[PDB]
C-alpha cells in the first residue's frame, strides 16, 4: 500500500518511529481498537 | 492524510481529484460544500494511495468566496473522519493574467520575497490582488523587520 512517492524517498524520519507505527497498527487491528490512544490506554492496565 | 485536488473543465465543470494516505474501513464516502451541498456520494471504503476521481459542478455564487471541500468517510459504527481543504478560485484575463504575473516577477526579484509571502502582503491589505502604495509601504516593513 506504500506510494512510490518523491516524499518516501527523499523525507528521512526515524526508524523507530517506523516501526511503533507498524506496531500500533498491528495491536489496533487485532483488538479492534478506535485509535492509538485507546491502544495506550490499553496497554496503560493490560497485566500479564 | 489525504490531499485533495481540483482541476477545471470550462464555465462551471470542474474535476475533483482526492486520495486518502490511510485506510478506514467506512461504509460510504460523503464529498460535500461547505456541509451544504453533497458532491460525491461512492459506496464502500476507498483504497488507501488510489487516485479517484470525480465531475463537480461549482456555479458563481460558489466561487466568489474562498469554499471549502469536506471529505468524510462514516464507519459502519456511526463514526467518521473528516478531512477537508480550503480552496479559491480566481479568474484573469490572459491580457489581465500576463500584467499581474509581469508585477509578482519584478517585485520578488527586487525585494527577494516569496511569491506566497508577497501574495500575504496584498492579501492583508484588500481583498483584490493588486499592488499598490499601500502594499509597498508593508514590503518594506517587511523587509525592515
Amino acid at each position: 500500500s506504500m506510494a512510490l512517492s518523491q516524499q518516501n524517498m527523499d523525507i528521512e524520519l526515524s526508524t523507530l518511529s517506523l516501526s511503533n507505527e507498524l506496531l500500533l497498527e498491528s495491536i489496533k487491528t487485532e483488538s479492534k481498537l478506535e485509535n492509538y490512544t485507546k491502544v495506550m490506554e490499553m496497554l496503560s492496565t493490560f497485566r500479564p | 492524510q489525504m490531499d485533495v485536488e481540483l482541476f477545471p473543465f470550462g464555465g462551471e465543470n470542474y474535476r475533483l481529484d482526492y486520495k486518502f494516505k490511510n485506510f478506514y474501513n467506512a461504509s460510504y464516502l460523503s464529498i460535500k460544500l461547505n456541509d451544504k451541498r453533497e458532491l460525491v456520494r461512492t459506496e464502500g471504503a476507498p483504497q488507501v494511495n488510489i487516485e479517484y476521481s470525480a465531475n463537480i459542478t461549482l456555479n458563481t455564487a460558489d466561487i466568489s468566496q474562498p469554499f471549502e471541500i469536506g471529505l468524510t468517510r462514516v464507519l459502519p459504527s456511526g463514526s467518521w473522519a473528516y478531512a477537508a481543504a480550503k480552496f479559491t478560485v480566481e479568474e484573469y484575463n490572459q491580457y489581465s493574467f500576463l500584467l499581474k504575473l509581469n508585477k509578482a516577477i519584478r517585485l520578488s526579484r527586487a525585494t527577494e520575497l516569496s511569491p506566497t509571502i508577497l501574495e500575504g502582503i496584498v492579501r492583508s491589505v484588500n481583498l483584490q490582488l493588486d499592488i499598490n502604495t499601500d502594499v509597498l509601504g508593508k514590503v518594506f516593513l517587511t523587509k525592515y523587520y
